[PDB]
């Protein structure tokens, strides 16, 4: 009993079909084709990943962009929002630079408040003061 | 280390886990120590009951918050 | 793979949800062989689940054809104009209704790559932001070595 | 009479903290340009194409307007314009033509 | 009409006339163009921002590639703000009275 | 905030001729605004793909 | 980042841990019957 | 009093206005912007929500696509809880880090429920011979977020 694969078309199509739109020889001839495939499918996963960093760091030079516009560096901005219990991701405050200039600049105003408040507690030396911005709220 | 690390619960990293003081501990602690952070248990609220074992919470102070969001 | 592949802005059909909700699954038909064990699962489905599905779902007219077939087929139509085949071929009652459920649900759009996760018309409410909306203006509106 | 940021540009901006303490609210309206800050709209008109003698003649001296270059210099004289890099400009092949998506996606 | 704006479907020719025309009817006066923001005269690619000022309260205003452009373009930004079709307007209601 | 939009379009991405003076300045801190300015990194609308960066006129 | 401060205050180092900002149950129906709860 | 490049520190000197003068200001704007809600003058409002463990910024009529599935109907209307921020084109309130239910009430549709593009996953090592290709699907659910409303109540 002779068992011959028939099939074998497209067993070849389902890698082919990924190899079309490349360059070359790799998009037609099965045995370049296939390490290519291979080799995209890996490439791409990996890039899954790396996809999350690159965009956050876009959103970090962004924000960094609209901060510095009002004299207020990266990390200042950021942190003395935190200290605000004001808890908004990167990509928010991003989209708020870019198409809410208004409230993004009440934001910036916020944070360059709440850090000229901790110098000011900082070099005051007391426990009295508590600066209207710098006082911790609890849930309710 | 690798074992005493595995009998004391502590496999997953920044998990907390809760052991007696008892110096029968206190062994294995003192082996792993640079590998470790051990902040005393406190209770404000005191021990639960059974009421309150649905409501209870562990805040980083490390403090165990019996009554947690009423209402 | 994404360039491998087309993709699409993330859109509904006709603005559904807006003004009101209108399911977009239009008519949905099975095609099943009374005799074959292929076509086991679906046969009791439409026994049992295509009746009440029916009545669940009032906008969809749903065709059941016995006919001699070795693969059973379920073809959703869509009001959007988008056809999508299925085959029911050796499942469970419960695969199928699982599956007649997601066919159900479906706006009929094509399922590719959509470029991002939120789609607005209109983002920019209070602005946009450009070079100058955050520049001062001077007095007599002076460039910087430009002298009156 | 105190804001962090100077109220110049953009919007003037107040914050106010709820009695309660448990919401931040801020009043932004838009800061408009003013009058004296601005400076008259440059007008310039001038058509010296006209002969006195023949004036649909004149109306032809404005259609009189053309030239031709080489790809060099031509090239050059573009990039001198956007100020970019001569090699923006040169064609590509058939092979990049020919894969340039027909009917990109469209936003909005 | 969702994502729309007015004069993609309005199609008016000349802003500039029709503002004059409902500044009549507002009993409002001679809007005056005024140029506030421009990069680069000299460039293949200027940016002009040209104002529009009513008794030297400014209106609205717009961008262009042209001065011309841009005063027309102040013009459509005041018509729109005039006849409340706006971005910032308050999005249609859909309710059940 | 309403615009049509190509102005709104060309607005955003419109070009900008900064002037820098140099007299008595270090040429690295000098360079390091300039390259900032050069890459169109102080533009909230920036990345790399657009080809937002603006004139720099150093003297 | 800012976990050293979050710490100080008594909250989790990571905004996900514990706050009301994870807890609440972020949906609701229309009519005001609470959600099936969240697996998390 | 004499003056050195360092003796002085090199940033400008700050003064914060008196503790009480500034309850009553702040008092006072928030009165201000509270008559704004009641009046129903500000246009058109966005917000910052969290959802589905991400934030969104959300304006009534759009649409959002959470990655995992949610229990309910096509066509049901929810409430979503979580509001960090609003906004509106003369004002904006900001949450700590949350704001009251009184406050702000934004309902959304359920669209469409759906499951995700096919996404090739695959591990690969050099002449170790070890492949894996694994295909997901995710399933997908559509929003459209209907209102953002706001509630004049504000202290
Ligand atoms: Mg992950
Ligand atoms: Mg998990």
């Amino acid at each position: 009993l002779r068992s011959r694969v028939t099939d074998r078309y497209w067993r070849v199509q389902e890698v082919l079909k990924h190899a079309r739109h490349f360059r070359g020889r790799k998009n037609r001839c099965y045995r370049l084709a296939v390490r290519a495939v291979t080799r995209a499918f890996v490439k791409c996963t990996r890039a899954r990943r790396l996809k999350k960093r690159s965009l956050r760091t876009l959103w970090i030079n962004r924000i960094t962009a609209a901060s510095q516009e009002h004299g207020l560096k990266y990390p200042a901005f950021i942190i003395n929002l935190i200290k605000c219990q004001v808890e908004l991701n990167r990509k928010v405050l991003a989209d708020l630079a870019i198409y809410e200039p208004k409230t993004f600049k009440s934001l910036a105003a916020l944070a360059k408040r709440r850090r000229e408040e901790g110098f000011a507690a900082a070099l005051g030396d007391g426990k009295e003061p508590d600066g209207i911005f710098s006082r911790v709220v609890q849930h309710r | 280390e690798k074992d005493i690390i595995k009998m004391l619960g502590l496999e997953k990293a920044h998990t907390p886990q809760v052991h007696k003081n008892i110096p029968s501990v206190n062994a294995k602690l003192k082996v792993v120590k640079h590998l470790i952070r051990i902040k005393p248990l406190k209770l404000p609220q005191g021990l639960p009951t059974e009421e309150d074992m649905a409501n209870t919470c562990l805040k980083s102070n490390g403090e165990l918050v019996v009554r947690w969001l009423l209402n | 793979t994404a360039r491998g592949t087309a993709s699409r802005f993330l859109t509904s059909v006709l603005h559904n949800g807006l003004g009101r909700y209108v399911q977009q699954l239009q008519r949905l038909s099975f095609s099943l062989s009374r005799d074959a064990p292929s076509s086991r699962g679906a046969r009791e489905f439409v026994e049992r689940e295509v009746t009440d599905f029916a009545r669940r779902n009032p906008g969809v007219v749903i065709y059941v054809n016995p006919r001699p077939c070795c693969v059973p087929r379920v073809v959703a139509e869509y009001l959007n104009g988008a056809v999508r085949e299925e085959s029911i071929h050796c499942k469970s009652v419960e695969e199928i209704a699982a599956l007649v459920q997601k066919l159900a649900d479906q706006s009929g759009l094509d399922v590719i790559r959509i470029r991002k996760p939120f789609h607005t018309d209109s983002p920019s409410i209070q602005g946009q932001w450009h070079p100058f909306t955050n520049k001062p203006t001077t007095l007599g509106g002076l460039r910087p070595r430009e002298v009156q | 009479t105190y804001s962090s940021l100077p109220d110049d540009y953009n919007c003037k901006v107040e914050l106010a903290l709820t009695s309660d303490g448990r919401t931040i609210v801020c009043y932004h309206p838009s800061v408009d340009i003013p009058y004296e800050h601005t400076k008259p709209i440059p007008r310039p008109d001038p058509v010296h194409n006209i002969e006195e003698t023949h004036d649909l003649v004149l109306k032809t001296r404005l259609e009189e307007k053309g030239e031709h270059l080489e790809q060099g210099p031509m090239i050059e004289q573009l990039s001198k314009m956007f100020f970019t890099t001569k090699h923006r400009w040169y064609p590509r092949g058939q092979y990049h033509r020919r894969r340039r998506k027909p009917n990109p996606p469209k936003d909005r | 009409m969702t994502g729309k704006e007015l004069f993609e479907m309005w199609t008016i020719t000349n802003p500039m006339g029709l503002l004059v025309e409902e500044l009549k009817k507002r009993k409002i006066s001679a809007p005056e163009s005024r140029l506030t923001r421009q990069s680069g005269s000299t460039t293949a690619l200027p940016v002009y921002f040209v104002g529009l000022y009513c008794d030297r309260k400014l209106i609205a205003e717009g961008p262009g590639e042209t001065v011309l452009v841009a005063e027309e373009e102040a013009a459509r930004v005041a018509l729109r703000k005039l006849f409340g079709f706006t971005e910032n307007r308050r999005p249609w209601d859909y309710s059940k009275p | 905030s309403s615009f049509s939009k190509a102005p709104q379009q060309w607005a955003t991405f419109a070009r900008v001729w900064y002037l820098l003076d140099g007299k008595m300045q270090p040429p690295g801190k000098l360079a390091a605004m300039a390259s900032v300015k050069l890459q169109g990194l102080h533009k909230p609308v920036y990345h790399q793909l657009s080809d937002c960066g603006d004139h720099v006129v150093i003297m | 980042a800012g976990s050293q401060w979050r710490l100080q205050q008594g909250f989790a180092a990571n905004p996900s841990g514990y706050g009301p900002l994870t807890e609440l149950p972020d949906w609701s129906y229309a009519d005001g019957r609470p959600a099936p709860p969240m697996k998390g | 009093v004499p003056k050195t490049s360092l003796g002085s520190p090199p940033w400008p000197d700050i003064v914060l206005p008196d503790p009480v003068e500034e309850t009553r200001h702040h008092a006072e704007v928030v009165g201000q912007v509270n008559e704004l809600i009641a009046a129903g003058r500000y246009g058109r409002l966005f917000a910052v929500v969290h959802f589905a463990g991400h934030q969104w910024k959300v304006t009534a009529e759009d649409l959002i696509l959470i990655e995992n599935e949610l229990d309910v109907a096509c066509g049901e209307r929810i409430r979503l809880e979580k509001v960090l921020l609003v906004g509106a084109d003369n004002f904006t309130l900001l949450g700590k880090p949350l704001l009251g239910k009184e406050l702000v009430r934004v309902e959304a549709t359920v669209i469409e429920k759906t499951e995700s593009w096919p996404k090739i996953n695959m591990k690969f090592q050099k002449r170790k011979n070890y492949q894996r290709k694994r295909i997901t699907v995710n399933p997908q659910t559509v929003l459209r977020i209907n209102s953002i409303e706001i509630a004049p109540c504000l202290c």
